[PDB]
């Protein structure tokens, strides 16, 4: 089962291809959040007189935009290999 | 347009059945239309109710079939009330509530060919739809 | 002293009674004054004050909206409008006899002697629906003269009733049900022109209107309906326009009937299929009915 | 350049293929053409 | 105008039942539809009641039917007084909120045939409906 | 650079000075050009493409609104609309010399030069009401021209200085107080006509008007009221019109008079029982007079 | 058995060939038919119930909202208004041979063979706008006829692909790009007549619309853009109309340019000031050109 | 009309490239205007392209230009294919979502003089603008 302690974040500019400068590991306090969510439609005869009708039915119609937070501590540092200071999430 | 080959029937139950059809030409020519009857010499018609659309689905009767003139172009197809009376005991038991006596029975098909052949084809489906039985009270 | 229609009164006088619309719920006046009015720009003075005169009160409307009521003291509107009557049952006569519309005549009562009384008045039209919701009956009338007045005709035996309980429509043909209601609503009418009758004899005192002459009555009725079809090659239920149907609608309480009827068919493709029919009677047709019912 | 095309019938035969349906079947459940009176009258 | 074949009945408990029928063919080739009396000689009308549309569903009267008057199309239809009181005491208690004196009591159809030509014969179910028993206190 | 509402300027321009109204609440204007257009449908060929040509101005409509603001100023507007004027008095003359409206001018200025001119203007209508509401001013003006230029005049002196402080209004006459005020609305007008110049000299220039003539001045007034009598039988507040009625309204710091003044009433059966008056200067009655005050 | 929009379809039948219109949006119709009616008052008897008959079927509109589809189906809507077409290219000739617009036919379906047919039509509008949403297209249709039936031609392979993704719009001429833009806004039009052809000879027929004629096509558009200047000396961006004008508009699959137009101008001082450029072409102009492209 | 000074050019690799022009003086003091051929004796062009407008920035090429047809005012200016080849080296890898073929390059201006009267000159920016690399499969 998936625990979400275990959760660990890479952001990339590419699908392909990934490498230590396209794609980066980020660090997370525990309080991310994620997920996408459906949008559904309900239609019902409205009927009159001694008898009607009762019924229903439904469509799922549409997704909402994907979402997504989390937080991070403010981490600066010189970049080993060129002397330059950067934090670890740029990118962003 | 297309050629409405879609048509349902609703049979009146232990009553008997029947129904004419007639085959014409038509030319446009003028206001009163100048239709002209098919020769029927030489053809037949064939026709099945069966209680679903399957391999082997429940086969409910055979129509009785003629032809009354072959120079007025008319066909007739029927069903006796043992074949109607077969099918209401077997068509199934739901009755809406504004029209009880209305019960659905079934899937027909009414294929017609050419008694000696013209080989390049031979048959054709004239029509087809679906069947219901209307629920009656008298002998 | 203000006023507070939260506890105005209404009464009708006719025929030397009095009728008290006690179950009101709503009503709607306005009353207002017509004038002459001219500028008489003039070369030798360019005169900015204009010359202008009073002449004559405007025919009010008034609007009402009225609950049913058992004891069913309301057919009186029918009355008036001009139905004949046979105990509870009403009919439109084919030809009719009258010129002028039944003239009758209005108090407004409230507190501290505050009332008004318009004098001569008509009917013009009785309208509404039985649609899933307590039936409320609206009226149309027209009056020609009002007045303020410090007092009114009391009644008090002639007060209407507690309202009758909600009960679902139905509509038939010959003893058919129509499956899939939605709404039905009606309007009777008896449209009228005031007889314009100002003269030089007037000249320096205040008109008024006092005689109208009847031009036409209706009878009209709407249906909706959800669109249906009993099997796909049916022809009963098609869009064509049938004609000659005779068509009975009723609650519980009221009965209406039309022995004849022309129907046109309107649909539109909402969401679900929808379906109007507009009804009228055929000239041939006979007299139609109206039943009240009062309830135990 | 242009082609047209219709099903080909079992009574046509053959022919050129036409811009138009040619046959018509028409039916009924009953023939109003001929009364009772005739037919009675006729075989009487 | 609507092919209306339907259409209910009421019955009152304790006195006989009637009901005449007149046949008029009706032609709307010219104008106003020209209405004639159906010469109703040869014709023949049968009918039943029972209490459900089942097909072991008990027949609680059957109609005495008579013609009246051939030239003019004129028939009847009866039931005795006995057959009424088997009505009323087989139909239902639950009374009808537009009508409380109306009581529900079965299904009915009024099948008709023509034998007049060729010495043969068919059937049609020109009418049909439900019938219902109205309460009287009068005895 | 853009452009913002939010710190534009108007400016006034009339008889070589300038006037800031600074105390600006809202304006709002449109500008647009004439055409006429022709597609010449011809069986040698029926042609598609339409045949036009630009040639005028529309006469733009301007809307103003404006609080009142101690130092008056805006008392110009009247001095403009054609009142003759009295220190801070204002007069209506019973009969005008005048057959042209007055010409004036408008620069509506903005940061980066980005402004705009106005050049002949005429100011059609001014209207107010003491609806319990801190009293706001609207104007109708039109304008027959308009460019863009990159400058306007300075003026820094002629400004609108701050708003005067609420009052409730009065009404009365001749010293009686009128009991249960609800409102008062005033409307004072300058109908003109544009002179239609256009002439084939014209043509492939662009045209203008130029010069307009005065068709008529209106100052009318609406008052409502809550219904009230102070007995029964009383006769002096009746519905019935009266006629020569003196009449005065003020606020603390504005006053409006007719000298005599007819009276129009209508009654509206609303909760509680409301009249309107409207008011018209009869022929005979004297210069209706306007005051304003400066609070202290 | 109901039905239902949610899983109506729509098909469109021309040429032999069948059109699946998959991406609908949304669609409203609406059908009626013509009745006359007299009612005859006489001295003899005043009779109250009318004389009527219906006689034809009314010409229904109707409109259809659809998405951009990549595999540009659509563009046969073009075809049918009576653009000539060169591949995906399509062109206003400037003038034209047709009289009658060209005919086409449609099929509304839905479950349970719950059908609907309309036999003559033709496309009088096509309408739609970039304003920073999908673009969604507008479509006005009319059609002479319509009946229900039970079956239709079924349509497969013709089937309306997948949406395009969006994209941001460009404005330019000769190259140089507008800055500041707000809004386009196009439209193109086939206006026609139905031709009147209802005789003594149909007498006691229902009768029917069966041709038109062409009236009139138009090409236009609007922009809104905020006003903005170089420097303030500046002509190029004046309010003055410019006239032959070469005009391009795009976004990243579609294409429109008028290679000679016509410029109004409207300027609106709401808080950020704005400009309306209405656009025409030029009767020398020539053929303006519109161009699809499929994204990958 | 509108004082557009302002084209964007569009070459394409390993071609070479070639613009002509036609010079015409317009008066619209009477309708319509007047149109008519500019006489381009003694006139002169010039034009430049290079990588960015910034002081420093390097030339990449420099117009090939003549005159064609004096009495009509016909110019010409082109660039050889190994200017062009120069271009599409020098050029940006960006492409353009509009049209993926296309790829930015540099600044060009067209200047042109006149040194017709009094033997003294006089020189204006007739011309302006972006210029372009369309990419090309075919070498």
């Amino acid at each position: 089962l998936q625990l979400l302690r275990n959760t660990r974040i890479f952001v990339s500019t590419v699908k392909t291809g990934h490498d230590t400068t396209n794609t980066q590991e980020i660090l997370v306090q525990d309080d991310i959040s994620w997920g996408q969510d459906s949008n559904s439609t309900d239609i019902t005869v409205n009927e009159a007189g001694p008898r009607p009708t009762r019924g229903s039915k439904r469509f799922n119609d549409s997704l909402n935009a994907a979402e997504w937070s989390f937080s991070t501590y403010i981490l600066p540092y010189e970049d080993t290999t060129t002397g330059k200071q950067i934090v670890p999430d740029y990118m962003l | 347009s297309t050629e409405n080959r879609v048509i349902d029937i609703v049979v009146d139950e232990k009553v008997p059945y029947g129904l004419i059809m007639q085959f014409m030409d038509v030319d446009d020519s003028v206001y009163p239309p100048s239709e002209i009857p098919v020769n029927l010499t030489g053809y037949s018609l064939r026709g099945t109710i069966k209680s679903s659309l399957d391999e082997n689905a429940e086969t409910l009767a055979s129509f009785t079939t003629s032809i009354i003139d072959a120079a007025q172009g008319a066909a007739a197809i029927s069903l006796s009330v043992a074949d109607v009376t077969n099918i209401g005991e077997k068509a199934s038991k739901e009755r809406d509530k504004y029209n009880p006596r209305q019960r659905f029975a079934g899937y027909y098909d009414i294929l017609m060919t050419r008694d000696v052949i013209g080989s390049e084809v031979s048959s054709f489906r004239i029509m087809e739809g679906k069947v219901y039985i209307s629920d009656g009270v008298t002998q | 002293y203000y006023s507070l229609m939260r506890e105005s009164k209404v009464i009708v006088e006719y025929d030397g009674r009095a009728f008290h619309f006690d179950a009101l719920s709503n009503y709607d006046v306005q009353t207002s004054y017509e004038e002459f009015k001219t500028l008489r720009r003039t070369i030798h003075r360019r005169t900015n004050y204009a010359d202008s005169v009073i002449n004559a009160q405007t025919p009010s409307s008034i609007s009402l909206a009225i609950n049913f009521s058992n004891t069913l003291t309301e057919a009186n509107f029918f009355e008036w409008l001009g139905f004949d009557r046979k105990g509870n049952t009403f009919l439109l006569p084919l030809y009719s006899n009258n010129i002028e519309p039944i003239m009758f005549n209005i108090y407004i009562v409230n507190k501290d002697n505050n009332c008004v009384y318009f004098e001569n008045c008509y009917v013009s039209t009785v309208d509404f629906s039985l649609d899933k919701n307590i039936p409320i009956l609206n009226v149309g009338i027209e009056s020609g003269k009002f007045s303020e007045v410090s007092t009114y005709r009391e009644a008090a035996s002639i007060i209407q009733g507690e309202a009758m309980s909600y009960s679902p429509v139905i509509v038939s043909t010959n003893g058919n049900i129509l499956p899939g209601l939605i709404s039905a609503s009606l309007s009777f009418q008896q449209q009228c022109s005031w007889r314009e009758d100002k003269s030089v004899f007037d000249i320096n005192k205040i008109y008024n209107n006092k005689r109208a002459y009847v031009n036409e009555m209706n009878a009209s009725a709407t249906i909706s309906l959800y669109y249906l079809k009993r099997f796909a090659g049916d022809m009963v239920y098609n869009i064509e326009p049938e004609t000659d149907v005779p068509l009975n609608i009723r609650n519980n309480n009221i009965s209406i009937d039309f022995p004849l009827a022309r129907i046109s068919k309107r649909l539109n493709f909402s969401d679900v299929y929808k379906v109007e029919w507009d009804i009228i009677p055929t000239a041939s047709s006979d007299p139609v009915r109206i039943d009240f019912f009062g309830e135990i | 350049k242009i082609i047209v095309q219709q099903i080909l019938n079992i009574d046509d035969t053959t022919t050129t293929a036409s811009k138009y349906p040619k046959y018509t079947v028409v039916l009924g459940n009953s023939i109003s053409s001929i009364t009772a009176g005739e037919l009675t009258a006729a075989v009487e």
